[PDB]
């Protein structure tokens, strides 16, 4: 009858009962997403306010079982995961502050409109109006309208509360024993208590520094090429030697350079792989989109998926009477019943991302049997990492030739790969500096070494001396441009991506290993190869029941992050890129400045 | 022999309190236990099932109840878990058959079925064919129990089934046919 039988024992009964309001929870939430309407909305509160009723009870009974004499490792993590507190440690009238001004954030990034000089009656929203703006149109000063009226309209609005935001969190981030609140999100990487695997949540800064180091040399090549294709774009705006201006990158903050393809792509003469035609030709629908992705799955040594999936999932548009939101999600709603939530459109964008999503599903199929606390990735970047390398394998001529949508003769050379790995970098590559330098400046502000008064000084410089990115106007310290992005205005952990874009390489080249693939890896195909299914699926039903750092080493044979699996995956863009650089700078100065 | 009243039930009993009716005096066709269902599994441990109807045995008691589909497994001599330990447990010397179907659509309801109990905690193991349907607080704590609390907590536990469930969380109906053999 010792404490940790007792901890078992109230464990085991959390677990039955967490199942049951989960279900619930996750289940009203579903219905309300395929189908909009105010009583699914109320029902959707009353399940979740009954949830978070339940978790603060069971968190409060929690704090009865120490874990200073737990010797059984998953018990331990299972009472860490109830026993933090979070919000629950503020005062009352802080906690209800803290919300006010999260909800405040949140309705300001969502509603927050501009209006075109002038016309008072012409205002844009961010989505749709403002991001095809910065998508799609080369007008230098439409595009920095665009940018400017964005970062004061409402950067100077969010400003004073993310001031505010960030003295309430680091208040309670301090009364859950962490040092800051950069600290509590860098909880969810540390391993305590494993001998051999352990990871500081301090060391999770020295190892991001250390790959971004290693990524430089593929980096500066990149943003050079750009440079240069840009300059012809805009002839009179950027500097040969300079850093690119920030509203010029094909994105509102510059987070991805994927749209910026149609002006740098390598041999612009031949086609990029675009398989719609042939799903469109062939009478292709939703179904058997879907249906191939399970033949992926199923090729590979995973199991079918369930009776549930195909009479529960929403997979086509509902039309125009019932309301749903079209934002591809996979859900796990406990006990057995996997969902995915997608308005399926016949294009080569939805295939892949159908690969994503029951990339996801199969993972949460895999540690179903693990206790409820543990269902979920081993950290916050391996459940996208897993869905990212199912999209990526899909994605390969390889696949599309056997599946029968690319051209039984087609045939693959060099510049396809180039344009096909430029396209890659420039949705991979161009976005990790940006995460980097943001997840950095949020920690440098949560620990306090950025005055307020320095806000947005530190915050340009750091640009310019990670990403390479210039702002084309001074701001002073009355806006917040790290606010408004989604990730920053919404209480959310953006290093997320960072962290996720290494994870993705280093599966992918192991299970290429498994696969005995020859040849360079971007073209690597994992279908069949049900040794690489099994390799991966020892990691992906383990959850969180295992420290992620074995979790890693049981797929890629090491314990920490890395960076070799990603350069070698670029590895022609690379060699290409330093070709074609062989006359131009590169690197860059970060004196130039648009405004200067 | 009345097989339908046991097979064909409006409401199984509840795992923790099981249903065991005698059947004697009379003779027995066992072919008819396949018209009720497809099953989930039929599988006999102490008789070859195309032998059953060339038998004949003192008593047959046909023990009732409702468990869940990953739960079908521990309906065997020498299992464990919940139900194989707390609930209902078969003698590793067994002779009979365990019989299992899927009942989806008669047990489970959109908002959850919850008059379906089985035990979780209880002090000690359960022998061969016992049954309990005590409700008393179990006390996994030190001190003393005075109703729900702390370390004080109901022994019995309800399935919410519903019809959307995977496979492995929706009701099966079990019906367990212990042959035995006496005088006479
Ligand atoms: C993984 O293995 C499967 C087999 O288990 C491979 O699928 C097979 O691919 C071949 C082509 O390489 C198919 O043969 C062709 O079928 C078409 C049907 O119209 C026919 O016109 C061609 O002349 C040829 O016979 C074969 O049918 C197909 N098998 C199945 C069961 O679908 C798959 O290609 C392998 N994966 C990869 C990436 O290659
Ligand atoms: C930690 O506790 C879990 C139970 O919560 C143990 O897992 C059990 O291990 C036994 C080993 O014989 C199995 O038969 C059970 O089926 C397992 N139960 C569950 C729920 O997984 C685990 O072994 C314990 N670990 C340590 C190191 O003591
Ligand atoms: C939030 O969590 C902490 C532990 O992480 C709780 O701390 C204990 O609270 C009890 C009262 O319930 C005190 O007697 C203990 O001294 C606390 N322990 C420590 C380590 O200080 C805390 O109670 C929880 N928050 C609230 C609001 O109760
Ligand atoms: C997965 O499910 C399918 C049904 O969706 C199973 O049945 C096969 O389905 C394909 C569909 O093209 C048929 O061509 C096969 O003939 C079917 N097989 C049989 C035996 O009839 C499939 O077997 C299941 N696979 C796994 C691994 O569970
Ligand atoms: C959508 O929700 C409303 C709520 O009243 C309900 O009546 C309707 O049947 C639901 N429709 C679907 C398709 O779920
Ligand atoms: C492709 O290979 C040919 C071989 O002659 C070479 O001349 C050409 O430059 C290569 N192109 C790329 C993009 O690597
Ligand atoms: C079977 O269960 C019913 C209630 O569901 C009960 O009335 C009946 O007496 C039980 N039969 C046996 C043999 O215990
Ligand atoms: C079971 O009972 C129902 C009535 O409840 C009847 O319609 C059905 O035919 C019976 N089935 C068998 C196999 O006796």
């Amino acid at each position: 009858s010792t404490i940790e039988e007792q901890a078992k024992t109230f464990l085991d009964k959390f677990n039955h009962e967490a199942e049951d309001l989960f279900y619930q929870s996750s289940l009203a939430s579903w219905n309300y997403n395929t189908n909009i309407t105010e009583e699914n909305v109320q029902n959707m509160n009353n399940a979740g306010d009954k949830w978070s009723a339940f978790l603060k009870e069971q968190s409060t009974l929690a704090q009865m079982y120490p874990l200073q004499e737990i010797q059984n490792l998953t018990v331990k993590l299972q009472l860490q995961a109830l026993q933090q507190n979070g919000s629950s440690v503020l005062s009352e009238d802080k906690s209800k502050r803290l919300n006010t001004i999260l909800n405040t954030m949140s309705t300001i990034y969502s509603t927050g409109k501009v209006c075109n000089p002038d016309n008072p009656q012409e205002c844009l929203l961010l989505e749709p109006g403002l991001n095809e703006i910065m998508a799609n149109s080369l007008d230098y000063n439409e595009r920095l309208w665009a940018w400017e009226s964005w970062r004061s309209e409402v950067g100077k609005q969010l400003r004073p509360l993310y001031e505010e935001y960030v003295v309430l969190k680091n208040e309670m981030a301090r009364a859950n024993h962490y040092e800051d609140y950069g600290d509590y999100w860098r909880g969810d990487y540390e391993v305590n208590g494993v001998d051999g695997y352990d990871y500081s949540r301090g060391q999770l800064i020295e190892d991001v520094e250390h790959t971004f180091e290693e990524i430089k040399p593929l980096y500066e090549h990149l943003h050079a090429y750009v440079r240069a294709k840009l300059m012809n774009a805009y002839p009179s705006y950027i500097s040969p030697i300079g850093c690119l201006p920030a509203h010029l990158l094909g994105d509102m903050w510059g987070r991805f350079w994927t749209n910026l393809y149609s002006l740098t792509v390598p041999f612009g003469q031949k086609p990029n792989i675009d398989v719609t035609d042939a799903m469109v030709d062939q009478a292709w629908d939703a179904q058997r989109i879907f249906k191939e992705a399970e033949k992926f799955f199923v090729s590979v040594g995973l199991p079918n998926m369930t009776q549930g999936f195909w009479e529960n999932s929403m997979l086509t548009d509902p039309g125009n009477v019932q309301k749903a939101v079209c934002h591809p999600t996979a859900w796990d709603l406990g006990k057995g019943d996997f969902r995915i939530l997608m308005c399926t459109k016949v294009t080569m964008d939805d295939f892949l991302t159908a690969h994503h999503e029951m990339g996801h599903i199969q993972y949460d199929m895999a540690y179903a049997a693990q206790p409820f606390l543990l269902r979920n990735g081993a950290n916050e970047g391996f459940h996208e990492a897993v869905g990212e390398i199912m999209s990526l394998s899909a994605a390969t001529p390889k696949h599309l030739k056997s599946i029968g949508l690319l051209s039984p003769d087609f045939q693959e050379d060099n510049e396809t790969e180039i344009n096909f790995l430029l396209k890659q970098a420039l949705t991979i590559v161009g976005t990790l500096p940006f995460t980097y330098m943001l997840e950095k400046w949020r920690w440098m502000v949560f620990k306090g070494e950025i005055p307020k008064d320095q806000w947005m000084k530190k915050w340009w410089e750091m640009k310019r001396e990670i990403v390479g990115v210039v702002e084309p106007v001074p701001h002073d310290e009355t806006y917040c441009d790290p606010a408004s992005l989604f990730h920053v205005s919404n209480d959310y952990s953006f290093i997320r991506y960072y962290t996720r874009t290494l994870y993705q390489f280093q599966f992918q080249e192991a299970l290429c290993q498994a696969a005995k693939h020859e040849g360079p890896l971007h073209k690597c195909d994992i279908s069949n190869s049900t040794e690489a299914g099994q390799k991966l699926f020892n990691m992906l039903r383990l959850g969180k029941s295992e420290p992620w750092t074995l979790a890693l080493e049981n797929v890629v044979g090491a314990k920490n992050m890395n960076v070799r699996p990603l350069l070698n995956y670029f590895e022609p863009l690379f060699t290409w890129l330093k070709d074609q650089n062989k006359n131009s700078f590169v690197g860059w100065s970060t004196d130039w400045s648009p405004y200067a | 022999c009345p097989f339908h009243e046991v097979f064909n039930a409006t409401r199984f009993a509840s795992v923790y309190a099981w249903n065991r009716t005698r059947i004697s005096n009379c003779v027995a066709d066992y072919s008819v236990l396949y018209n009720f269902a497809p099953f989930f599994a039929f599988k006999c441990y102490g008789v070859s099932p195309t032998k059953l109807n060339d038998l004949c045995f003192t008593n047959v008691y046909a023990d009732s109840f409702v468990i869940k589909g990953n739960e079908v497994s521990q309906i065997a001599p020498g299992q464990t878990g919940n139900i194989a330990d707390y609930n209902y447990k078969l003698p590793d010397d067994f002779t009979g058959c365990v019989i299992a179907w899927n009942s989806n659509k008669l047990d489970s309801k959109h908002s959850g079925n919850y008059d379906y109990w089985y035990r979780s905690l209880r002090k000690s193991k359960l022998k061969p064919f016992e049954r309990d349907i005590s409700t008393e607080i179990y006390q996994a704590g030190n001190k003393p129990c005075k109703g729900k609390g702390p370390n004080c907590y109901f022994p019995l536990e309800s399935y919410g089934f519903r019809p959307t469930y995977g496979v492995g969380h929706q009701p099966y109906r079990v019906v367990v046919l212990s042959f035995e053999l006496l005088h006479a």
